[PDB]
RNA sequence: UAGUCGGGUGAUUAGCCAGACUCUAACUUAUUGAACGUAUU
């Protein structure tokens, strides 16, 4: 029985039990609200433990094609690589997608399966109903035909990465010929070039390609299409790009960290803010290693050693 | 959580500070306070802080204006983007190029700010599903995206107004939450401690209708502070409301004898000075109570005449200036000069009914009277453009079909240039 | 049922709670639509009741015979 | 057909006007620069001029049934601020179009623009002097030939 | 000139000092999930 047989082999459970579980599985989500950083809330639906294990086993079993321009949910690749792809460049065209994860329906996933340019696992027609139960979330209890991908599920990142394999391939192919580098952190397309007046023609290409591939289901967020250059602030997915073509945390965050270290110097920092500063300095060491050396010079090596890791 | 909000708020974030204030207030005898004295004080100081520059004009520390507008399948525009200036933006072009459409979209966006200032969760105006969607659009929906700036602590306030065409199964929602949040901040802070409120006004072609003093039982109370938001984006400023308010001020001043000085007299004097300074022909305005119906009289070219004997052009401009001055005075009680309050004012065809002599100074007078107001104006005249900087002008190409992405400034400096040159180029 | 109103500019909005009355009237309307039932009569007679007759009377035939015309202007005062 | 020809030949943007049945109801649609918007989608500049021309043409058509061209009929038409809501491009041809559509009508208009005056003969202009308190007893024509002159010259002199 | 970048000082998210940039043109975001860094291990 193909997919269910493999899931039983990996999960050490009977095929019948797994098949019985994957009947109301799209309804097996607990939805909760996480706070936004400024104001409001974000609705996240997280599957139950059993469905989570099923999704993890499924994604480990079947490897879908992903593009090298995708820097999100990839092993060995992350925020720093995405920012450093455009570290040496002058103009940039940060763009966004409109409700990316919730716009991926089973129809989109199955359509992208059959027209993929790369190798795709062969799925029997018997297990195509079970795949939808495994992967997709069913947000309205009365409507059973509304299935969407939910951010917060283990399977959703790789499914969303694969659903834009062809989009990434076509965009990269059409974009490298005009000397523009392209990346995507799974919802946030980044373009940059050293040639002026070439990025202004990119959003139309993105719109027409999205219409060609996903039809009306997936679309750009026209309010989130931002042009920038060295005359203005330049940041890619959280990392500020300096006018010296180097990655940085920004002046404001680096002064915030300096204030935190100065507070810790005089014992004005409690346990929670101390842990927050140790976490932020680990992140700063990852992104901008020279900041750690500069803080060692400014606040002495002994104080930093007492705060940061000792062993 | 609490600590992230505290870290953002102490860094200058207005939204986080307001969130902290509301939460801490909730616990009346618990953690927090009434003026949270940290969070409420920071919010009110953010809204109220400012300094007088070298020219004697009060400048708010965190200015409020509209940064960007995107129009998607709205009227004739497939996808248009504008980069309005902080102080003055002038949109020019041929007839039927979409300037009035842009002003209409901006007014529809500002109606949500006005509605949520007036009421909690109030609903503003919405795009029409019969005439606002582009006729030959394939998608059958329209978007009007905007971004507002309210200082470094609130750099982006995105609001999107959307409407699907009539008889379309799939409807499009509007993202109006950030405007509601900003107006909630304004209203809640104002309730606890009075603060200066922004002025949003639209002056369409719908103005310049005849004016007769037919407004007696007009239901609403013109002294009430929040009457300055009533019909303020309808297109025709309520000049009858101004007449009632002015007569009320005159009555309170003539019937009177913290410093035993009436603030109504100060408001009346400020409005009088504004009207006399902006309108060229009008030299002095007052209220006559003998011949015992109340009458407003102005001095036109040295002749005392009544308010309904003004010409079309001295009465329309007077109505605009008087309405704007009244709303600014009522919405800025803590300012030494209430006309220096902030806000967004849209004027359609500013040269309407005006002689070329008056067009040479309308923009300068308007900007001198209201220095912190962001004016977004359309015009059909080289004379008005000769008094306006090149960077403030957004021109439509003469061969546009609506598929232009970004409106631009002309390549020729218009300020101080001859009228023939501006006409030709 | 509560009919609430708040002044302009108040930090919190005061709204009505007309849901139970709406539920009772929904019961009335739905039951009547399925099978005819007797309906309540709400009327208000103010001082404006004393108005002169107008003799010649609009021949707006067609709406005075419908059953739900008994709710037309029934709380206007006259 | 007469009204259609009058409307299309005077309003620069209107190419064709016709009545279409939409959802049963009848509505009027016009052609603006190759697009087929309806009347209430017109701008304040095209709609006002269209209403003026259409009203005048309808009045002439009803009042002149014995003429092969009803627009060539007698009458007196007063227009206040003829250039209202009009771009300077349209002001260069607002007088010629009106006087070619309505040849026998005496037009008495007021204007605030020199672009309109550039298309009008000097003999047809009555000007109020800038220093006029109302005691003067004659409205006089300018002392420059405004027809065919520069914008700057008409604006200055 | 703005605006932006950020090396230093600063009981330090503020203020100041030096330096630099300018396609019409950043607006700093989201967990418990995924990956990254770090710590136990
Ligand atoms: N729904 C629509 N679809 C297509 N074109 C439209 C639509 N609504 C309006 N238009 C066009 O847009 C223009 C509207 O004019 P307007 O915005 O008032 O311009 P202006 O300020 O230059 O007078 C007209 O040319 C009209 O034909």
């Amino acid at each position: 029985m193909s997919v269910i047989r493999g899931l039983a082999a990996v999960l050490r459970q009977s095929d019948s039990d797994i098949s019985a579980f994957l009947v109301t599985a799209p309804r097996k989500y607990k939805v909760y609200k996480i706070p936004k950083r400024t104001t409001g809330f974000r609705v996240i639906a997280q599957p139950a433990k059993g469905l989570k294990d099923i999704q993890r086993a499924f994604v480990q079993l079947y490897s879908l094609p992903v593009h090298d321009a995708s820097m999100a949910y990839m092993k060995g690749k992350g925020i720093r690589d995405n920012a450093a792809a455009h570290a040496g460049n002058q103009y940039l065209l940060k763009a966004d997608l409109e409700d990316f994860f919730n716009s991926i329906t089973p129809a989109i996933f199955w359509r992208c399966i059959e027209m993929s340019s790369a190798q795709t696992p062969q799925f029997e027609p018997q297990d195509k109903l079970f795949i939808e139960k495994i992967l997709f979330w069913q947000p309205i209890k009365r409507r059973k035909t509304k299935l969407i991908l939910s951010v917060g599920a283990p399977s959703s990142p790789v499914i969303s990465n694969f659903c834009m394999y062809e989009f990434d391939n076509r965009i990269h192919a059409a974009c490298k010929k005009v000397e523009i580098t392209y990346t995507r952190y799974a919802d946030d397309l980044t373009f940059s070039s050293n040639i002026p007046d070439v990025l202004k023609a990119v959003p139309s290409t993105l719109e027409v390609l999205l219409k060609d591939l996903f039809g009306s289901a997936l679309r750009l967020n026209h309010s989130k299409t931002v042009f920038s250059s060295k005359a203005h602030n330049r940041h890619v997915t959280g990392i500020t790009i300096n006018n010296e073509e180097t990655l940085s945390l920004g002046r404001d965050r680096k002064r915030f960290i300096k204030h935190l270290i100065n507070q810790y110097k005089y014992g004005l920092l409690d346990n929670e803010d101390k842990a927050y500063l140790i976490g932020l300095l680990a992140f700063a060491s990852h992104i901008e290693p020279s900041f750690i050396t500069r803080m060692n010079e400014k606040y002495s090596l002994e104080l930093m050693e007492r705060l940061r890791g000792q062993r | 959580m609490t600590k992230q909000y505290e870290r953002k708020a102490k860094g200058g974030n207005l939204l986080s500070a307001f969130e902290l204030y509301q939460r801490n207030s909730d616990k009346a005898p618990g953690l927090g306070e009434m003026l949270v004295g940290e969070w409420f004080e920071m919010c009110r100081d953010y809204i109220q802080d400012g300094h007088v520059d070298e020219s004697g004009i009060f400048r708010p520390d965190n200015a409020f204006y509209l940064r960007r507008l995107t129009l998607k399948d709205f009227r004739r525009f497939s996808l248009l983007e504008i980069k309005l200036e902080e102080d003055l933006t002038v949109i020019i072009g041929n007839n039927g190029k979409g300037k009035t459409s842009i002003l209409y979209a901006i007014a529809k966006t500002l109606s949500w700010f006005v509605a949520n200032i007036l009421k909690e969760g109030g609903s503003g105006q919405r795009l029409s599903e019969m005439t606002d969607i582009k006729n030959d659009a394939e998608d059958r929906y329209s978007d009007v995206s905007s971004t507002f700036f309210f200082g470094k602590g609130l750099k982006s306030v995105p609001i999107r107004l959307s409407r699907s065409a009539l008889g379309t199964a799939e409807r499009r929602d509007s993202e109006v939450k950030p405007a509601k949040d900003l107006a909630d901040i304004w209203r809640v802070i104002n309730e606890v401690n009075t603060i200066n409120l922004p002025t949003f006004a639209l002056y369409n072609v719908e103005r310049s209708q005849p004016f007769n003093r037919n407004i007696k039982d007009n239901t609403g109370r013109r002294e009430e502070r929040f009457d300055a938001y009533s019909q303020t984006l309808g297109g025709a400023g309520r000049f009858d409301h101004f007449v009632e308010w002015y007569i009320y001020l005159h009555k309170r001043t003539v019937s009177d004898i913290s410093s035993r000085v009436l603030t109504e007299s100060v408001q009346k004097s400020i409005v009088e000075k504004a009207i006399c300074s902006v309108v060229p022909s009008i030299s002095n305005i007052w209220v006559e109570m003998i011949t015992g119906s109340d009458l407003v009289k102005v001095t036109n070219d040295g002749h005392d005449v009544t308010i309904d004997q003004l010409s079309d052009g001295q009465r329309v401009f007077l109505s605009l200036v008087a309405d704007l001055a009244r709303r600014m005075v009522m919405l800025n009680p803590l300012l030494e000069n209430p006309l220096e309050g902030r806000g967004i004012v849209l004027i359609d065809q500013i040269e309407l009914h005006l002689h070329p002599k008056w067009q040479q100074e309308v923009i300068l007078n308007l900007r001198s009277a209201f220095p912190n107001i962001q004016f977004i104006i359309t015009t059909h005249s080289p004379i008005v453009l000769s008094t306006i900087e090149k960077r403030c002008i957004r021109e439509f190409e003469p061969n546009d079909d609506g598929d232009q992405s970004f409106l631009d400034s002309p390549d020729m400096q218009t300020k101080g240039s001859e009228n023939a040159q501006i006409l030709e180029q």
